Parts: structure tokens; sequence; C-alpha cells
């Protein structure tokens, strides 16, 4: 009864990149790079107290 | 040189009840570390290499 909070969790959202991030060859050469990341929450006991918080 | 740090809490209690200020601890303690690092290389390798 007294209060309802459920914050679901979500398993849905995977996107998340770098914008702009830099980098080094062998040749002591300057190289930028971008590249985006996806991700799936995959067991939610041990993620939940992983972070301790859902925010994301 | 400069640089940045990023830093965690995970003992509460022996952050409270140990060396006083933390900021004072962190920052006046990395000055000394990165003098410790950047003494020894020559300038160009400064230069070159800093970030590996």
């Amino acid at each position: 009864p007294f209060i309802e909070t459920v914050k679901m969790l979500d398993a849905r959202i995977q996107t998340m990149d770098n914008q702009a991030d830099r980098f080094v060859t062998k040749e002591k050469k300057d190289l930028i790079v971008d590249s985006y990341i996806k991700w799936r929450i995959s067991d939610f006991s041990r993620y939940y107290l992983a972070t301790g918080g859902g925010d994301i | 040189v400069e640089m940045n740090v990023q830093y965690r809490v995970t003992n509460p209690e022996k952050y409270l009840y140990s060396v006083t200020s933390p900021d004072d601890s962190l920052r006046q303690a990395t000055d000394s570390a990165l003098r410790g690092v950047i003494g020894k290389y020559t300038m160009d390798r400064i230069l070159t290499e800093g970030r590996t």
C-alpha cells in the first residue's frame, strides 16, 4: 500500500560512444579515433548493487 | 606539464578518522609524484612521448 516505487531496471538501452579521444601509433604519429559501444544487461542480480544505483 | 586524477572512496571510516582534509593530502602528494616521474627524462622525449 504505502508507497509504490519500482524503477524498472530497463533492459533495452545499448548505446554508448566516446566523442573524440586521442591515441598514438608505434611510429610516433598522432591519430584521433572515434568508436561506439553496444552492451546488454546480462544477469540482473549482481548488476544491481554492482552499481548501487541504476543511474546510467 | 599538467595532468588530472580521478579518485573514489571505499572505506569511509579511514576517510574520516585518519589524516585530515583529504584533498589537501591528495593534491599535495600528487605534485611530488609528478616531479618524481618528470625528472629523469630529457626535454625532447617529454615533448614526443608524453602520453605513454
